[PDB]
């Protein structure tokens, strides 16, 4: 059974923990408890093979980013469609990963989280799609940790990218 | 920014980093508050300190990082191991004092998944002795939980190889007995998936697994290491299991259940120097002595868990 080191990155409050806990444990985290560093393990089936995911749920700010990026095989870059600042911050993370990895060929997915908060949307779906295209046709999903939309697909897509 | 932190592990190898607000003087109580647990989730669990050959449940007042610091001295006091192989880690695990009656109360999905993960760890390590039937039921529930719904096309033939069997049967049964169970496991697996009366909610399937574990004699046991001498005088390394049900001896090598005694059916006596304890099986003409530098801890826990029954 192949091991996959996945890293969930993004600014404070975007729902990195919520997405990870929903995927791994099938629970929605209501309380906002700022993460220091949490690691989760989950066996999944992707393309007819059993995969052991090690998911690193990171802090919204710094510490061990360069280390996470050196060790990590795949990266979920999460913003909240509710908070423009969290979308703006992801450019720096994208560039940092490519720098540390020293290649543009890095398994990565852009995730617009909290898509259940349609009314409170500050960042448009098209603006998300626009950013992903700019990132060398990067994978893109709008997700909800609460509604359980495209939660599993975030982690499945990274495993598929690592396998190529 | 210059704050100290510690990783609290679970049996699956996952961890949560917790800020140490008082450095190495931070208590179990303060660390437990630092976890992402409600009081509904928290009351069933506590911090353990564990290396490969010694596991201790810590109390709310204990300072876990000082136990990490003093681990070589603790090993020297409680064991005959060499400290080179043992750097300890901190774990969130079931409180050994948790009554089975209270655990049967639990509806909280997070509490259930933590108890489930720990139960599965003990099953796969071979610390649960149960008939082939019980083990096959547990194996079927792990297939539903881990692999999802049975599909003839995926699971019928050439699926339950040793790789897949390793994750659903005890390591003690994997090579010899498990291969003959494969058809009976898959049958119960199919029966689960195609039964619309059996909830496929994760916490429901996990509670079903636990339900089957609650009837196992050693369930929720704290394990200690010792030796017994046979009556010519062959040394047998043993695990001493103490839980809310009673005392259990496993052969250390094979994990075979040598004896299981319920509270009210046996008495204990602590040796003069906490290096051994004697068990007398009330109305069973049977007596044995376990040699262990953990003898003091074993009797202390027997007294607490026996005393807990009212
Ligand atoms: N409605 C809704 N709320 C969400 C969603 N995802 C997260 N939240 C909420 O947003 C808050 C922050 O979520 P959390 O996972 O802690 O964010 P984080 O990115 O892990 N924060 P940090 O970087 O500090 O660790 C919580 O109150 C959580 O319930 C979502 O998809 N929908
Ligand atoms: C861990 C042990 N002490 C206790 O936890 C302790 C606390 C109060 C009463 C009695 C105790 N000793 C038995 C145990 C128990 O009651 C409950 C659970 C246990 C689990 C595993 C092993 C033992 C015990 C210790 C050892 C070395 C240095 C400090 C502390
Ligand atoms: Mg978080």
């Amino acid at each position: 059974m192949r091991e996959y080191k996945l890293v969930v990155l993004g600014s404070g409050g975007v729902g990195k923990s919520a997405l990870t806990v929903q995927f791994v444990q099938g629970i929605f985290v209501e309380k906002y408890d700022p993460t220091i560093e949490d690691s989760y393990r989950k066996q999944v089936e992707v393309d007819a093979q059993q995969c052991m995911l090690e998911i690193l749920d990171t802090a919204g700010t710094e510490a061990m980013r360069d280390l996470y990026m050196k060790n990590g095989q795949g990266f979920a870059l999460v913003y909240s469609i509710t908070a423009q600042s969290t979308f703006n911050d992801l450019q720096d993370l994208r560039e940092q990963i490519l720098r540390v990895k020293d290649t543009d060929d890095v398994p990565m997915i852009l995730v617009g989280n909290k898509c259940d908060l349609e009314d409170e949307r500050v960042v448009g779906k098209e603006q998300g799609q626009n950013l992903a295209r700019q990132w060398n046709n990067c994978a893109f999903l709008e997700s909800s940790a609460k509604s359980k939309i495209n939660v599993n697909e975030i982690f499945y897509d990274l495993v598929r990218q690592i396998n190529r | 920014k210059p704050y100290e932190k510690v990783r609290i592990y679970r049996m699956d190898g996952s961890y949560r980093s917790v800020e140490l607000k008082h450095g190495n003087n931070t208590t179990v109580q303060q660390i437990m508050e630092g976890m992402r647990l409600s009081q509904e989730t928290q009351q069933y669990f506590t911090i353990w300190i564990c290396s490969e050959n010694l596991s201790l449940q810590l109390k709310p007042y204990h300072k876990p990082l000082q136990h990490v610091r003093d681990w070589p001295e603790i090993l020297a006091e409680l064991t005959n191991l060499d400290p080179q192989r043992e750097t300890p880690q901190l774990f969130l695990r079931r409180d050994v004092r948790l009554p089975l009656e209270v655990e049967k109360q639990i509806e909280d999905p997070l509490a259930i998944l933590i108890l489930f993960d720990e139960a599965r760890y003990n099953l796969l390590k071979g610390f649960y002795t149960a008939p082939d039937a019980k083990l096959i039921t547990l194996a079927s529930l792990l297939l539903q939980i881990v692999y999802g719904n049975y599909e003839s096309k995926k699971h019928k033939q050439g699926f339950l190889n040793e790789e897949n069997l390793k994750s659903i049967v005890p390591v003690t049964k994997l090579k010899s007995k498990a291969p003959h169970w494969t058809n009976r496991i898959l049958h119960e697996y199919k029966n689960l998936s195609t039964s619309e009366g059996v909830s496929k909610e994760m916490h429901h399937l996990q509670r079903m697994f636990l339900q089957n574990c609650w009837e196992i004699p050693t369930y929720g046991a704290a394990f200690f290491t010792g030796q017994i001498f046979t009556k010519n005088h062959k040394v047998i390394p043993v695990y001493v299991g103490v839980n809310i049900k009673g005392l259990h001896l496993l052969n250390m090598e094979t994990k075979a259940l040598l004896i299981s005694l319920k509270y009210g059916c046996f008495m204990w006596q602590l040796g003069d120097t906490d290096t051994c304890f004697q068990i007398h099986s009330m109305e069973n003409k049977m007596s044995f002595i376990v040699h262990t530098k953990q003898a003091g801890l074993v009797v202390k826990l027997l007294m607490k868990l026996n005393g807990q029954l009212m």
